[PDB]
């Protein structure tokens, strides 16, 4: 089994940096190595073919090098749109194997989680279920934990969160935690709180609400 | 352990060559077969001697040395015999040696890459006239006939040009004897 | 010039047969040495190569599943078909088709085979899910703006797209007019086996009851289209 080992698996840099991804092959694949770029929710896009040839219509910041067993990709000046996962591929042997991937993130100064909170809709309540949502807009790094308290009672295994991608505009991450309960079980409590914890904080933030006025 | 597992295990670790990686090797064989015409009409008379020698040199580091059907003629002495009767030649005759060793390294890779091919064609004759380990000694022999007669400039694909001699070597051996 | 589009079922049941089709333009499968290949991407994982077919009808499959794959071409209709038998949830992924350049030949005899070492044009991809769960459209609930939702200088509102199956769902705000500050989170699979996701948008706290905000939800697998206006909570009068 010809193995393509890609390193680093991930990394951070700031616009204008110069980086080098590597692709090691378990066996000699001569020059038949290609490099692709995949942006979130998009097909891969060819960058380098035959190991060192810039695909026509691709930015000249990109270059590739190597032969046989060791290959590298290089972005001269990192740009806003260069943050994505990069993959390599060998087409010397069947099956044409793909590398494991390399994620590239941007650097930035620790941002503070702008915390909001949404009680369940009356439209939802009338269907037999409730969803309390706790939004953590724009922070950094991804590192952050949301804690759900209901009448001071900590909640585990009844919430789910999801993180957006680091936006090219404001290069931070946003998070959405959703606590789900039955209408009946929701109609037995009052104080629904959300305790965020992040580096950009000197203390846990609690954007709570009380289901009397909210 | 029955070579049915010893052999099959060895080849089951060999990778198949890309469509163009094959055609490239099959061409490299013809280049190392035209450089044998040159390294033969200089050291004195025809080729096949040189070809087998270089084949043994390259065969020394082959991942698969035991190929059923191939009349491996080592001649432990003939090695240093023709090895020396080549390594010492005019400046220009050293680069043609380089060419021949590659053109012969290709003939080897090409054969290895199509072993698990001969095994799947042979398997399509199980329970019939001849048996597994038997058919392979014939298919592998056709595999050598194709890698020898092949001719990319003609237009044919090798995967096919191989099958059309592997199967043919089996259906000319099914005649028994 | 080259365009490939995959098509097929968004959901197939286990042990059944998945049939994908690659429709293309800008090239022909009668072109010299040209190939068309299939690559899948499981959720959260890396690309995996499946099969390839060439102009001369040569074809190759991934070893780990060549017993289950068949690939065929219709070069006069500009299509390629991949068939996968006995599917299981582990085959849930986005399936891509892609184009492979043939060698630059002196009209017949190859010479410059350099451009063949890449898959240079990819289709958009098709999301396919193997599961026993039945298709189900989404309910769209409001994430209305309010005091505990408006902090600092700008408010925040959104939509909760609850209980649908399978992926994917698409979310746009004001038919595209609105893109600034729009965060559409990835879908999460709930304990019931249905997906759920939210889309949020941060707006000027001084334009809430004036500007109209609508999120446009489309879930093609159930052919459900929904438009929901998200207005502030009646927590005023
Ligand atoms: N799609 C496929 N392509 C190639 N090989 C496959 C595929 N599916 C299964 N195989 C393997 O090909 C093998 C052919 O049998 P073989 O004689 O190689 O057994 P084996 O590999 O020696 O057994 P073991 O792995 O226990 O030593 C099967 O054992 C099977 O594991």
């Amino acid at each position: 089994a010809l193995q393509l080992t890609q390193s680093p698996s991930s990394l951070s840099a700031s616009v204008g940096d110069r980086i080098t991804i590597t692709c090691r092959a378990s066996q000699g694949v001569t020059s038949a190595l290609a490099w692709y770029r995949q942006k979130p929710g998009s097909p891969p896009q060819l960058l380098i073919y035959d190991a060192s040839s810039l695909e026509s219509g691709v930015p000249s910041r990109f270059s590739g090098s190597g032969s046989g067993t060791e290959f590298t990709l290089t972005i001269s000046t990192l740009r806003p749109e260069d943050f994505a996962t990069y993959y390599c591929q060998q087409l010397h042997f069947y099956p044409h194997t793909f590398g494991g991937g390399t994620r590239v993130d941007v650097r930035r100064t620790v941002a503070a989680p702008s915390v909001f909170i949404f009680p369940p809709s009356d439209e939802q309540l009338k269907s037999g279920t409730a969803s309390v949502v706790c939004l953590l807009n724009n922070f950094y790094p991804r590192e952050a934990k949301v804690q759900w308290k209901v009448d001071n009672a900590l909640q585990s295994g009844n919430s789910q969160e999801s993180v957006t991608e680091q936006d090219s505009k404001d290069s931070t991450y946003s998070l959405s935690s959703t606590l789900t309960l039955s209408k009946a079980d929701y109609e037995k409590h009052k104080v629904y709180a959300c305790e965020v914890t992040h580096q950009g904080l000197s203390s846990p933030v609690t954007k709570s609400f009380n289901r009397g006025e909210c | 352990s029955d070579p049915v597992r010893q052999y099959l295990h060895e080849i089951g670790e060999v990778l198949e060559l890309d469509k163009w990686a094959e055609l490239g090797a099959a061409a490299k064989v013809e280049e190392g077969m035209e450089a044998i015409k040159k390294l033969s009409e200089a050291t004195g008379l025809d080729q096949e001697l040189i070809r087998e020698v270089v084949r043994a040199k390259i065969l020394g580091t082959a991942a698969i040395q035991k190929i059923p059907g191939l009349k491996e003629k080592p001649d432990p002495k003939t090695v240093e015999e023709v090895d020396g009767k080549l390594k010492s030649l005019p400046k220009e005759l050293k680069r043609y040696l380089h060419i021949a060793r590659e053109g012969e390294a290709a003939r080897q890779h090409l054969i290895e890459a199509n072993l698990r091919l001969v095994v799947s064609i042979a398997k399509k004759y199980t329970g019939r006239g001849l048996s597994f380990l038997d058919l392979i000694q014939e298919g592998n022999q056709g595999l050598i006939r194709a890698v020898e007669k092949f001719e990319y400039k003609r237009g044919f694909a090798f995967s096919t040009y191989a099958t059309w001699w592997i199967r043919q070597a089996i259906n000319r051996a099914i005649a028994d004897q | 010039r080259i365009t490939l589009k995959e098509s097929g079922p968004p959901l197939v049941k286990p042990t059944q047969t998945l049939t994908l089709t690659c429709s293309f333009s800008g090239f022909s499968l009668s072109d010299f040495g040209v190939g068309v290949g299939w690559i899948r991407q499981p959720p959260g994982k890396a690309l995996e190569w499946l099969a390839i077919i060439y102009s001369d009808d040569d074809k190759r499959y991934s070893p780990s599943l060549n017993t289950r794959l068949t690939i065929t071409k219709d070069t006069s209709k500009n299509q390629v078909v991949l068939v996968m038998t006995r599917v299981s949830p582990v085959d849930t992924a986005t399936y891509f088709c892609a184009h492979r350049r043939g060698p630059t030949t002196l009209f017949g005899v190859p010479i410059a085979r350099g451009p063949v070492n890449a898959m240079d044009v990819w289709g958009q991809g098709i999301t396919v899910t193997i599961s026993s769960t039945s298709t189900k459209g989404p309910s769209v609930f409001p994430l209305a703006p309010s005091s505990k939702s408006t902090s600092g200088g700008t408010a925040a509102l959104g939509c909760l797209v609850k209980d649908y199956f399978p992926e994917p769902v698409t979310v746009s705000w004001n038919s595209g007019a609105l893109t600034s500050g729009v965060h559409t989170f990835p879908a999460v699979l709930q304990s019931s086996g249905l997906y759920s996701l939210s889309s949020v948008v941060t707006v000027p706290s001084s334009s809430l009851g004036t500007q109209t905000y609508i999120c446009n939800v489309n879930h093609k697998p159930s052919n459900t289209k929904v438009d929901k206006k998200v207005e502030p909570k009646s927590c005023d009068k």
